[PDB]
Order: C-alpha cells, then sequence, then structure tokens
RNA sequence: CGCGGCACAUCCACCUUGUGGUGGGUGUGGGUAGGGGAGCGUCCCUCAUUCAGCGAAGCCACCGGGUGACCGGUGGUGGA
RNA sequence: AUGCCGUGGUGUAAAGCGUGGCAGUGAGACGGCGGGGGAUAAGCUCCGUACGUCGAAAGGGAAACAGCCCAGAUCGCCGGC
RNA sequence: GAGGAGGGUGGUGAUGGCGUGCCUUUUGAAGAAUGAGCCUGCGAGUCAGGGACAUGUCGCAAGGUUAACCCGUGUGGGGUA
C-alpha cells in the first residue's frame, strides 16, 4: 500500500519504510510526526474521499535536519555594471515513514 | 451596508488618480480584499477605479 | 529660402488673472486680481490701483458679485 | 621617498610622432605607464607630530 | 515600399491591441 | 608600505577556473574568457531553476492527458471532475499513479468522470 | 524524482492506417503522434517511443477539388532560376506516398531525433503492404467524446 | 496563494526602556547616474599570546564551509 | 465636460514643508490623446498632457521585435490558482 | 566483496527545451560603432597647510589654546606674543 502524503506545500508519494526530504519541521531527531493525506491505495481501493481521509494520517520519524545543494547566484545585466552575488542553503528534514 | 472590494488589475500603467485611490482604499497588490463602510464617499473612490477592481455586496 | 522672418517675435506674459477665489481669507493688502482695465470692478473694503490691481483693503472672506451689470470684488469683514 | 614622473631622469622627448604609427601615442617615456616610468601618487617625505593639548 | 506598409499591418492582432512602436 | 598584487590576485582565478572544467575552446584556459562564461553559467541556471517548474507541470499534463485519453475522457474534464469531487492530488503524483499504477488510475477517472456534471456545455 | 525512461523499456508496435476516404489533415497528425509516442503514458520528449505507421492506400486520400489544382509544391536547387514547382495533383499521378509523408514530416519537432521518428514510416500507393511478416493491427481514427 | 530561509523599516510587550539586546504582528526588499551604511582580502609597525628544520612562506591537487568579497581541513612539493 | 484655487467631513505609515552636508542631470526616444510647421507626407520636426512605457525593467504574450498588451524578479521548492 | 542487482562520489554527455559575447558610449548595439591575439608582472582621487565649510568623537569649559623659541638621549616639561 502507498499514500500521497501533505507536507511542507508540497505533496509526496510515500510507502512504508520510505525516506523522503522535506522541508524543515520543528523538530528534534528521533520525534514522531503526524501528516496529512490526500489519498490512499490499499491494492484496489482508493479512497479517494475528503470526508474519510482526515480520519488516516502517516506517522512520521525524524532522521535529522540536512542541507540541501549550494546554489551560486550572480546576477548580471549587459551594459550597466550592476553586480549581485548571493548563496543559499535550503534547510530540510529527512523523515521516514513508518505508518499509513 | 458594507462592501468588499478584491483587486484585479495592477497598477502598473495606472494614472494618479487611480493609483492614490486605490492606496486610500487599503488595497495593496492582487487579489487583495479589503471590508469598508457604504458611505457616499467609498463608492465615489470606486467609480474612479472600477476597471482594476470587483466590487460585490458581501458582509 | 525665402527669409520669411518678418514676424518672430513676442513680448513676456505678464502673468494675469484671478489671484484669490471666492471664499478664501485674505489679509490687508493682497492682491486679489490682477488684469488689465476694470474687468472686475471694486466693491466694499476693495481698492482699485494705479493699474487697475484690485487688492485688499480689510481682512476678510472674498466674494463675488453682480452690481448693474459690472461684476465686482467684494470682502466681507 | 619615491620619484615622481618630473623627477625621472631622461623622458624629455616625445619618442615617436602622434599619427600614422598604429601604436598608441605616449609623449614620454618616463610617463607612469611605462616599465620605468614616475610613481604616481607615491610617498614623500613627512612629519607625523600631532598637537595633542597639555591638559590631555 | 512593401516593408514599410507590412510592418505597420502587423499591429492589427489581439495580442498588440492595435498599437506597435514605430 | 609596497605591496605586490600577486597573493591577493590569484584568489579569484583559481576558483573562476574551477568553475569552468569541462569548457571547450578559451573559455577554460584563460581568466579573461572563463570570467564572461560564468556571468551567462549563472544567469542561466537562475532562469532554469525558475523554467524548470514550469517545464515538469508541462510533462506531468502530457502524461496524464496521454493517460485519461487511455480512458475516453479528455484532460479537460478530467481536472474539472477532481476539483468537483475534492480530490487534491497534485500533477505531480497523479502523473506518478499513470505509470505506476495503472489500476489506480482508472479509478480517478470513474470518480472524477462520475462528480461531473450531466450536461457539460448547459450553463450552471 | 519524475519517470524517466530507461533504454530498453520503450515497447515497440505496429499499426497499419487505411486512407480511402480520410483527409491529409486528419490523417498526417494521427501518424504524427501515434509515431512520436504522445499517445502513450510514459512520454518523454528526448526519447524515441513510439510505434510504427503503416500507410496504405495513399492514392484515395481525400483531398478537395480546388487543392490538385492551386496548392504547389516547390523545391529549390540551389542554382539561380532553380525553383520548380509541381501541384498536388501531378503528384498525385506519380508520387502518391510523397504527399502523405511530406504531411507528417512538416508536423514532427524540426529537430535530430526526428530523424529516427521518420525511419519509422512506410507509406505506399496501392493496398498492399510487403510487412506481413510482422502482425500489424489496424487503427480508425477517433475522437474523444467531451 | 502555500511551506521554509534572509535583510530593512515600523509598531506593540520585556531586559541598565535607546549604546541598545530577546520575542510577536503588519509592511517592504528590479535598478543605471548618484547618495548612505556595513564588511572580505594583501602588506607594514606596536602590545599580548601561540606555531615552526619532528618542516614556516609560496605553489599544486582533493574534500568540506559562509548571505557576498572569501575561508578552513587533509595530503603532495618545498626549505625559513 | 475636464482641469485649477479655497474650505468642511472621511480615508491612507514610509506623503508635505523648513534648514544644512554630498550629488548627478541639463543630447532623450516611442505609444495614446489635443495642436503648430510640412503636401493635414515621413521611423520627420516643434509644443501641451498628477498620460503610459523604455531609458534604469528582467519574466509571459505579439513568429523574431528598447518604447505595444499583461505584469514589477529578496532566495529556495520536481506544489496550487 | 568472484560476479550481477540496489545505493552513492568522480569523469564523459547520445538526446530534448531555453539561450543575440565583454567593455566603452548612446534615444537605442549581439551588433556590420569603439577597444582588447594570450598569459604573468606593473599601471589612476594622493599629499602639504593651527588653510575653508559641515559633521562624528575626545579633553577643558566663560573661557579654550599656544606659535617661534628654550631645556631634556624621545614621544616629555616650560613659553601669553
Ligand atoms: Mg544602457
Ligand atoms: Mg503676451
Ligand atoms: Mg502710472
Ligand atoms: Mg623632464
Ligand atoms: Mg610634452
Ligand atoms: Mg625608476
Ligand atoms: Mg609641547
Ligand atoms: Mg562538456
Ligand atoms: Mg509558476
Ligand atoms: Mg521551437
Ligand atoms: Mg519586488
Ligand atoms: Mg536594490
Ligand atoms: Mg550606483
Ligand atoms: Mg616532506
Ligand atoms: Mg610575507
Ligand atoms: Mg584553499
Ligand atoms: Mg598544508
Ligand atoms: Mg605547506
Ligand atoms: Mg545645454
Ligand atoms: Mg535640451
Ligand atoms: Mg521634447
Ligand atoms: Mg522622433
Ligand atoms: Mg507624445
Ligand atoms: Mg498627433
Ligand atoms: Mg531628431
Ligand atoms: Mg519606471
Ligand atoms: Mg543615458
Ligand atoms: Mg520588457
Ligand atoms: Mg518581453
Ligand atoms: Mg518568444
Ligand atoms: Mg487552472
Ligand atoms: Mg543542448
Ligand atoms: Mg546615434
Ligand atoms: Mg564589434
Ligand atoms: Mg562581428
Ligand atoms: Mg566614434
Ligand atoms: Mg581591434
Ligand atoms: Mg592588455
Ligand atoms: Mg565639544
Amino acid at each position: 500500500t502507498y499514500a500521497i502524503v501533505k507536507t511542507g506545500g508540497k505533496q509526496y508519494k510515500v510507502a512504508v519504510g520510505d525516506v523522503v526530504k522535506v522541508e524543515k519541521l520543528e523538530s528534534e531527531q528521533g520525534e514522531k510526526v503526524s501528516l496529512p493525506v490526500a489519498l490512499v491505495v490499499d491494492g484496489a481501493t482508493v479512497t479517494t474521499d475528503a470526508k474519510a481521509l482526515a480520519k488516516v494520517a502517516v506517522t512520521g520519524e525524524v532522521l535529522g535536519h540536512t542541507k540541501g545543494p549550494k546554489i551560486r547566484i550572480h546576477k548580471f545585466k549587459n551594459k550597466t555594471g550592476y553586480h549581485k552575488r548571493q548563496g543559499h542553503r535550503q534547510q530540510l528534514t529527512v523523515l521516514k515513514v513508518t505508518g499509513i | 451596508s458594507q462592501l468588499k472590494i478584491t483587486q484585479v488589475r495592477s497598477t502598473i500603467g495606472a494614472r494618479w488618480k487611480q493609483r492614490e485611490s486605490l492606496r486610500t482604499l487599503g488595497l495593496r497588490r492582487i487579489r487583495h480584499s479589503v471590508i469598508r463602510e457604504d458611505n457616499a464617499a467609498t463608492r465615489g473612490l470606486i467609480a474612479v477605479v472600477r476597471h482594476l477592481v470587483e466590487v460585490e455586496p458581501a458582509q | 529660402g525665402a527669409s520669411s522672418s518678418r514676424n518672430g517675435r513676442d513680448s513676456a506674459a505678464q502673468r494675469l488673472g484671478v489671484k484669490r477665489y471666492g471664499g478664501q481669507v485674505v489679509k490687508a493688502g493682497e492682491i486679489l486680481v490682477r488684469q488689465r482695465g476694470t474687468k472686475f470692478h471694486p466693491g466694499v473694503n476693495v481698492g482699485r490701483g494705479g493699474d487697475d490691481t484690485l487688492f485688499a483693503k480689510t481682512a476678510g472672506a472674498v466674494e463675488f458679485g453682480i452690481k448693474r451689470g459690472r461684476k465686482t470684488v467684494s470682502i466681507v469683514g | 621617498s619615491t620619484k615622481t614622473r618630473g623627477e625621472v631622469s631622461g623622458g624629455g622627448r616625445k619618442p615617436y610622432r602622434q599619427k600614422g604609427t598604429g601604436r598608441a601615442r605616449q609623449g614620454s617615456t618616463r610617463a607612469p605607464q611605462f616599465t620605468g616610468g614616475g610613481v604616481v601618487h607615491g610617498p614623500k617625505p613627512r612629519d607625523y607630530s600631532q598637537r595633542t593639548p597639555k591638559k590631555m | 515600399a512593401k516593408r514599410g506598409r507590412k510592418k505597420r499591418d502587423r499591429k492589427y492582432s489581439k495580442a498588440n491591441h492595435g498599437k506597435r512602436p514605430n | 608600505a609596497r605591496v605586490k598584487r600577486a597573493v591577493n590576485a590569484h584568489k579569484k582565478r583559481r576558483s573562476i577556473l574551477k568553475a569552468s572544467r569541462g569548457y571547450r575552446g578559451q573559455r577554460s584556459r584563460l581568466y579573461r574568457k572563463a570570467k564572461e562564461q560564468q556571468l551567462h553559467s549563472l544567469n542561466y541556471a537562475y532562469r532554469d531553476r525558475r523554467a524548470r517548474k514550469g517545464e515538469f507541470r508541462k510533462l506531468w499534463i502530457a502524461r496524464i492527458n496521454a493517460a485519461a485519453r487511455l480512458n475516453d475522457i479528455t484532460y479537460n474534464r478530467l481536472i474539472q471532475g477532481l476539483k468537483a469531487a475534492g480530490v487534491e492530488v497534485d500533477r505531480k503524483n497523479l502523473a506518478d499513479i499513470a505509470i505506476s499504477d495503472p489500476a489506480a488510475f482508472t479509478a480517478l477517472v470513474d470518480v472524477a468522470r462520475a462528480a461531473l456534471p450531466e450536461d457539460v456545455n448547459a450553463p450552471s | 524524482p519524475t519517470y524517466a525512461p530507461k533504454a530498453g523499456d520503450t515497447t515497440r508496435s505496429w499499426y497499419v492506417i487505411d486512407a480511402t476516404d480520410v483527409v491529409l489533415g486528419r490523417l498526417a497528425v494521427a501518424a504524427a503522434n501515434l509515431l512520436r509516442g504522445k499517445h502513450k503514458p510514459t512520454f518523454a520528449p528526448n526519447v524515441d517511443g513510439g510505434d510504427f505507421v503503416i500507410v496504405i492506400n495513399a492514392d484515395k486520400v481525400a483531398i478537395s477539388g480546388d487543392k490538385l489544382q492551386h496548392k504547389m509544391v516547390y523545391r529549390h536547387s540551389g542554382y539561380p532560376g532553380g525553383l520548380h514547382k509541381r501541384t498536388i495533383g501531378e503528384l498525385m499521378q506519380r508520387h502518391p506516398d510523397r504527399v502523405v509523408e511530406k504531411a507528417i514530416l512538416g508536423m514532427l519537432p524540426k529537430n535530430r531525433l526526428s530523424r529516427q521518428i521518420q525511419r519509422k514510416l512506410r507509406v505506399y500507393a496501392g493496398p498492399e503492404h510487403p510487412h506481413s511478416a510482422q502482425q500489424p493491427v489496424p487503427y480508425e481514427l477517433k475522437q474523444v467524446a467531451q
């Protein structure tokens, strides 16, 4: 069985035992989180109903907070002399799915 | 009664009496709502800016 | 080329016209309507002036009106 | 102290005529962009003593 | 004068709204 | 205090040339011609981190539109029927079920078709 | 991670399209989608997915009366004054397979992989095709009701 | 619009209530000429401290770090 | 009709004014509307316009296309409208 | 780890989309306007003055401060014109 889970304003297709990188959830390493779903497929049934999916949640287990890939930004316009340099590391969260 | 104004189009390429009329209604960006009273000065602000907004009789 | 600069000259604009409108509080001596001639005439508490300048003699509000065809400028004291 | 372009030896003439050569115009051989030329805005002898008041 | 007329008549599209530069 | 410029100046040249490995011509060997290319290679990465959010949506739709038409419905009416039934599955996962689990996509077609209004051309 | 197809996953089949009363626009469109694999949910624009298309009966395609006279086909040889022109009506007598095949190849994308896509297309004039060693299933035109 | 990071301004509550710090709202952050504010890097002197013939400077390669100029780690070469 | 000056309500943080420090600019272009010059010719020229955009503005559309339409990029996202 | 499958560094990149170098100067240039063959090195708002104006800070405060010069190995102490 699998389920489409909502977290961080985005959606992820998970199964029991997958590892999903999501946005920074305010939780320390080892805690449990509960997340809402948008679809649950349990074989040949899809369950497809907004009233019946609010009672179903995915139990997570945080492995730890990681960083993203370094993004180097150097904006530039042609014959003016404009330069702007900037970097970024998106803070992420590794999350084990043990529920559904 | 009490009106609800939702901005639909931008202020880019709008005139001075239209940008400043959205500033008095309290609108900032596209799809921003505000609730104002239906005195005779609000629908004079609306009549200048009626191509940029979307008024409705909403509580 | 035909040198048709037979007429290429002008004077300076003199900034005439009405300077203090109706319902507007003035001080003693304020110039109300600078003008050529008496387009406007002096009424109550308004003097004419040397070049028909229509100043003020007393502080108050300015109101316009008619007095037998000739239109006047007056001040309510 | 260093030498400016009016104290470096020589460089009094113009090395070649201005138009026709296909080189850049130069005007002197001790101009500051030349190797060997003078130093622009370089050091000079200075006295750095300040005037602190007696009560301070 | 085909170029001067064909560049001018392409402002009558729905996107340009009857206006183009030059 | 005379400063030889070379220890400061080589710092910004070793990192431009490490970011230019894999370019061809003078654009990987020379500093003046690999600083011009890095000015373009970071405007292109900026322009295309924002373009690919549309590019994958443009691919997910074409895999839903291909998989909706194996179940005699257009993409036009599948998105309508999945908002009229309260199925908020995004187009990334809706295009991943269509490849990886086709019997779970026929059920979302029969949910969206039955929730669709009966005369789709009649006014509301 | 969205699906990007491996090499060795694209499974190809063989279709055959009759053209006895079909117009040239409906048939070139339905052959262009079927060669590229737009009808498959595993589509990727950089992978030559898609099946084979055998167009039989191309001498009987539905072209109007005013297009066998006034629609021209231009080739240019490179030499000056080397512009030649032939009508559709004098190409439907000698080479009727070229008229159907030109309409398909203007509807493929103008890139390098379309030159591998067009190697999966066989256009014939009569009702007989040599590819009976394979098993081509017939393909009729369908429009999804809306 | 949603979720997460940063900066500036303003307002409301705390801490030696302006030298200003911590927390919470709303707003704002395209930019040439130019104005303002805050920083990285090379060198030199002085004060304190600490490495170095058990291998300093410099150079080369690799693995990592910071919002930027840039930085650190390990190894190879090298000789104050 | 609009515009303009005055005044009484209401609304809106980054509006106005005085005085100092430091500037840059003083070659503008096209589009809509009102006009002069020109043959009511010009991608022509000279003015008006609390008109717009470019200049100094990326992104989407007009095939391509400083000046036209939509919209103003703080950064990330393989989320929606 | 003998090999294969799984996962991850590093190197290459078949193929798809998007995409008009840099500087100067201009109303506007990828421009068929200027400048540069390449690399390493050098190469441009500095200094003098009890100057001038305006500020940030420190000492003294109805007063503030000395210049020349004199005496000390010094950066210290005198010196009221
Ligand atoms: Mg420019
Ligand atoms: Mg006159
Ligand atoms: Mg007289
Ligand atoms: Mg000399
Ligand atoms: Mg000379
Ligand atoms: Mg010398
Ligand atoms: Mg002394
Ligand atoms: Mg390469
Ligand atoms: Mg988007
Ligand atoms: Mg194309
Ligand atoms: Mg912005
Ligand atoms: Mg800015
Ligand atoms: Mg600037
Ligand atoms: Mg050794
Ligand atoms: Mg050294
Ligand atoms: Mg290093
Ligand atoms: Mg080392
Ligand atoms: Mg070493
Ligand atoms: Mg001038
Ligand atoms: Mg001028
Ligand atoms: Mg002008
Ligand atoms: Mg012009
Ligand atoms: Mg105009
Ligand atoms: Mg006109
Ligand atoms: Mg001109
Ligand atoms: Mg602007
Ligand atoms: Mg300019
Ligand atoms: Mg633009
Ligand atoms: Mg554009
Ligand atoms: Mg385009
Ligand atoms: Mg939609
Ligand atoms: Mg490519
Ligand atoms: Mg010019
Ligand atoms: Mg050139
Ligand atoms: Mg060229
Ligand atoms: Mg020139
Ligand atoms: Mg040259
Ligand atoms: Mg050179
Ligand atoms: Mg003081």
